[PDB]
């Protein structure tokens, strides 16, 4: 993916959150006061 | 410590540090084989507690552990708690320390959580006893001194408050429930903490409001009544008595919704009303605000003597005191109806004697004039408000005004405040209103209208025993059709009568505030009047105001200015109440505008004010919501747009203001430095919001009463002279005013650079000359506060005038109403039956000591000062009474309250 891959990804995920948490946070506070690999062999077959 | 066995009674105990052999070994086998050794068992009891007694001194964690520990599995292990019933019941006493030792005295951290729980239940059992009470109580009021008590003792109380808590957070209460394991009601557990509450309030003070405000109930509270009201005098003083029931009410405030914080403190007054001092009674009275509540302190004395006596005297004084105004129409006529003397009482209730005893004071603080010499121009007009807002309160000037010179040289919108002025001169008095006469006869309509004004000021201070009325001279200004004039007609009389809601005044202003489909500017005071008018008592939230406010919106969008005024008399109408006040948001939401969205955040304050901490968060969202949306995408319009953003900044200045009074003092500090950084972040981020917030923050310090008044206005005023609106600095001022000449000093410096240096406009000039002005009074002539007084937890009703105007861009127009700005506080003087106007002596003392009470009650050591001197503000606020050296008792207790001392000489 690259860097810009990267990029678009941890945006998405932190918007999201910087957003909710704004408000989320102020409210509920508030609310009661008011093997190391080597063969990695497999049993099961597969195609 | 070492074991040296049985050679005297001395080393029994020392046997007992490591091993006991008469609560272990033996009783353990008793009790696990022959079952006649109950019997020996029931007299071991009293033994055994002895041997606790003696070694509770031992404080070392290790020989109450190990020593005690086979008895601690006993009790399920071997016992089991009902191979023989009733005696392990009673044998319980010596087991519950046992449990408490690891608890507490050993912090085994799987242990001290599992065994909480086993202490409530058997905590519980026992006290159907009622002998787990006298186990609490042994050491409570101890027998012996060690350190390990001091801190387990809170354990078994803690048990309690526990449950009853958690009854509030988890609706399936109960010991259903594993936490506890105790049943939260039932005739078992409640009888155990009366018991527990008289043997904790004698000694103690922690868990006696604990458990009022986890039941949450007004019944909690009614039980406190009654033991309390035992103990007023026999036990300890009256004043000890009262310093714990306000203690209780003031420090639980923002935890307390609305219908449960009016609730609890109706219990607080009735304790005060039982008791001796009914000194103690009004001012709780005033407190809650309820008519019902003021009527029956003031019928104790009148009533039932049917002499004159002290009892007429008193009644009299204490409705006086509020200049509010509301007690004393409630309260008059009955003097009446009595018949003794109509004419002492009726004129002594009335602030008709108020302006005499002003007089006195006025004797030493003499007359000195500083206003300005300019002419000409819009500098004519700045003069002549000067000269009112300089000699505001009773004041004598009357020669300056005669020479009709500089009078007339006003023009416009300045001719009608010009006569305003004038009225203030003779703020709170009889005599004036011959000057304002001469000119309502002769010339332009404009003349005529600022006499109206001017007359609403002099009336604030005779209104009442129908002693000229304001309601008797401007009724048949309100018939004249003319605009104008009627306008100023329905201002001034909401003025004067203040709070007072009498049938008279009430009832002229109702059909009307109900005209709003002519267009019409000035009709800002339609609504403006009545909602002056609400305040100071318990509000109706009038149909009338309502229906107004929606039918203006409907017919008009274009007066901008109009709307913005009407938008916050409906917010300032609300003030007196928040109860109520919870519906009407909802209903002025149901229809739903943009322009309605701007109604909302502002009335939400007054409904959610004194539990408000979720008010707070909301005001705040707000602020950030326009830039927000907008930041998002980067990675007919107008007036409604406007009034949105405007209404918001007011709204969380009124809110937080409102909060930190009531609130705890301290939080007053935190809430000055939040304003900063919401200031702080509106003039990077918008440019139109930065203009609304500076004018908004001079009275956010004039209302929330901040502590420090030195530092922060003057550092702030620094930055707002490079800004626009010079508004700024009259809104600041109001604050600084103080104790005049101790702040004020820097003050008149200060705000006096600025305007002098520059000049650039005359248009903002005049605003800056004004504010200066309006600061001082010479010679401590009088404080304005925008609180009672009487409460400094109070609020005014007089000052609302002032707080409405700062919300607004500069006006002419608005220069006409910013001559009013009443609310006056009297100078304390020592009555005698022939009326003394002389002060013996009192203390001052900057700062109470107190911290029992968060207001602090005045200390009785102070620094001593003369007769006569007025009650100081900030600084000087505590106040104690000196004469009872002289064989002098004050019959009203006076802590710095607004009220006049008086006296009783032996």
């Amino acid at each position: 993916e690259e860097a810009s891959g990267k990029e678009v990804e941890k945006v998405a995920t932190a918007v999201l959150s910087t957003t909710a948490r704004a408000k989320a946070r102020a409210k509920k506070t508030k609310k009661e006061k008011g093997e190391f690999y080597k063969n990695k062999y497999s049993s099961k077959p597969y195609k | 410590m070492v074991d040296e066995s049985d050679k005297k009674q001395q080393t029994i105990d020392e046997q007992s540090q490591i091993s006991p052999e008469k609560q272990t070994p033996n009783k353990k086998d008793k009790k696990k084989e022959e079952e006649e050794q109950l019997s020996e068992e029931d007299a071991k009891l009293k033994t055994d507690l002895e041997l606790l007694v003696e070694r509770l001194k031992e404080d070392d964690s290790s020989l109450y552990e190990a020593s005690l520990n086979a008895l601690k599995e006993s009790i399920k292990n071997s016992t089991s708690s009902m191979t023989a019933v009733p005696k392990p019941l009673k044998f319980l006493r010596p087991t519950y320390p046992d449990l408490c030792s690891i608890y507490d005295k050993w912090t085994d951290p799987n242990l001290k959580s599992s065994l909480a729980d086993v202490l409530s239940i058997l905590a519980m059992t026992y006290s159907e006893n009622g002998k787990h009470d006298s186990l609490r109580y042994r050491l409570l009021s101890d027998v012996s001194d060690f350190e390990g008590w001091g801190h387990e003792y809170i354990r078994h109380l803690a048990l309690e408050i526990g449950e009853v808590y958690n009854d509030q957070v988890e609706k399936d209460a109960e010991d259903e429930t594993s936490s506890d394991g105790s049943k939260s009601d039932g005739s078992a557990a409640t009888s155990g903490f009366e018991f527990s509450k008289e043997d904790t309030l004698r000694l103690c003070l922690d868990i006696v409001p604990y458990f009022l405000k986890h039941n949450g109930e007004e019944d909690a509270v009614d039980l406190l009544l009654e033991i309390e009201s035992i103990d007023k005098l026999p036990q300890f003083v009256d004043e000890n008595t009262f310093q714990r029931v306000c203690q209780y009410m003031v420090a639980c405030v923002p935890l307390l919704p609305p219908p449960e914080d009016v609730a609890f403190l109706k219990t607080a007054y009735s304790i005060y009303l039982s008791q001796n001092e009914l000194t103690d009674a009004i001012a709780l009275a005033v407190r809650l605000g309820e008519e019902d509540m003021i009527r029956s302190v003031f019928d104790a004395t009148s009533d039932p003597v049917m002499h004159k006596q002290l009892a007429y005297i008193l009644a009299a004084q204490k409705t006086s005191f509020e200049y509010e105004g509301v007690q004393d129409i409630i309260g008059n006529g009955k003097l009446s109806e009595h018949f003794l003397y109509l004419a002492k009482e009726l004129n002594l209730t009335g602030p008709k004697v108020p302006e005499d005893i002003y007089k006195s004071h006025l004797d030493n603080s003499k007359s000195v004039f500083s206003s300005a010499g300019l002419d000409s121009a819009q500098q004519n007009l700045a003069s002549s408000f000067v000269n009112g807002f300089l000699n505001l309160g009773y004041c004598n000037d009357k020669l300056i005004v005669d020479n009709d010179n500089w009078v007339y040289k006003t023009k416009g919108d300045g001719m009608t405040s010009a006569v305003a002025s004038i009225g203030s001169i003779y703020q709170w008095n009889l005599d004036g209103l011959q000057q304002l006469d001469k000119y309502l006869y002769v010339d332009e309509p404009e003349v005529k209208a600022g006499a109206l004004l001017g007359i609403g000021i002099s009336a604030s201070g005779v209104h009442d025993g129908e002693v000229e009325p304001a309601l008797l001279l401007l009724q048949d200004y309100v018939t004249n059709p003319d605009t104008k004039i009627s306008s100023a007609a329905i201002l001034g009389l909401g003025i004067a009568f203040a709070g007072s809601k009498n049938d008279e005044v009430l009832g002229l202003l109702l059909p009307i505030a109900a005209s709003t489909d002519l267009p019409i500017e000035t009709a800002a005071m339609a609504s403006l009047a009545l909602a002056h008018v609400f305040v100071g008592t318990c509000n109706g939230d009038i149909t009338t105001s309502i229906m107004d406010n929606f039918l203006e919106r409907t017919a008009i969008e274009l007066k901008t200015d109009w709307v913005r005024f009407l938008a916050l008399a409906l917010g300032i109408l609300y003030m007196g109440q928040g109860e109520q006040v919870d519906d009407v948001l909802e209903t002025i939401s149901a229809i739903e505008h943009p322009m309605t969205s701007a109604i909302e955040v502002l009335v939400g304050s007054c409904a959610y004010t004194g539990t408000g901490d979720v008010l707070l968060i909301q005001d705040l969202l707000h602020r950030l919501t326009p830039k927000n949306v907008k930041g998002e995408e980067d990675a007919e319009i107008k007036s409604e747009e406007k009034k949105g953003k405007s209404s918001d900044k007011d709204a969380t200045t009124d809110g937080k203001n409102d909060d930190e009074e009531e609130e705890k003092e301290a939080g007053i500090v935190d809430e000055l430095a939040y304003a900063v950084l919401g200031i702080a972040l509106i003039a990077l981020g918008e440019d139109i919001g930065k203009e609304m917030s500076l004018r908004h923050f001079g009275h956010l310090m004039h209302y929330g009463n901040e502590h420090i008044r030195r530092m922060v206005p003057l550092a702030m005023g620094i930055v707002s002279v490079s800004d626009p609106q010079m508004k700024v600095f009259d809104t600041l001022t109001r604050f600084s005013h103080d104790a005049d000449l101790e702040v004020s000093m820097n003050s008149i410096f200060a705000m006096g650079l600025c305007g002098a240096g520059t000049n650039n406009a005359r248009l903002a000039q005049l605003l800056r000359q004004l504010a200066s002005y309006y600061s001082r009074e010479q010679d401590a002539l009088f404080i304005t506060r925008l609180a009672q007084g009487l409460l400094h937890l109070g609020k005014g009703t007089m000052t609302m005038d002032v707080f409405n105007d700062a919300h607004v861009l500069n006006k002419v127009t608005l220069a006409s109403i910013l001559t009013t700005a009443v609310g006056l506080v009297s100078p304390s003087f020592m009555l005698k039956h022939h009326q003394l106007f002389y002060m013996l002596n009192a203390g001052i003392r900057p700062k109470f000591i107190l911290a029992l009470n968060d207001e602090g009650e005045p200390i009785k050591v102070n620094v001593r000062v003369g007769q006569a001197v007025e009650t100081v503000g900030q600084a000087g606020r505590p106040k104690k009474i000196t004469g009872w050296i002289t064989q002098s008792t004050p019959v009203l207790l006076n802590h710095g309250e607004r009220a006049e001392l008086e006296t009783d000489e032996y």
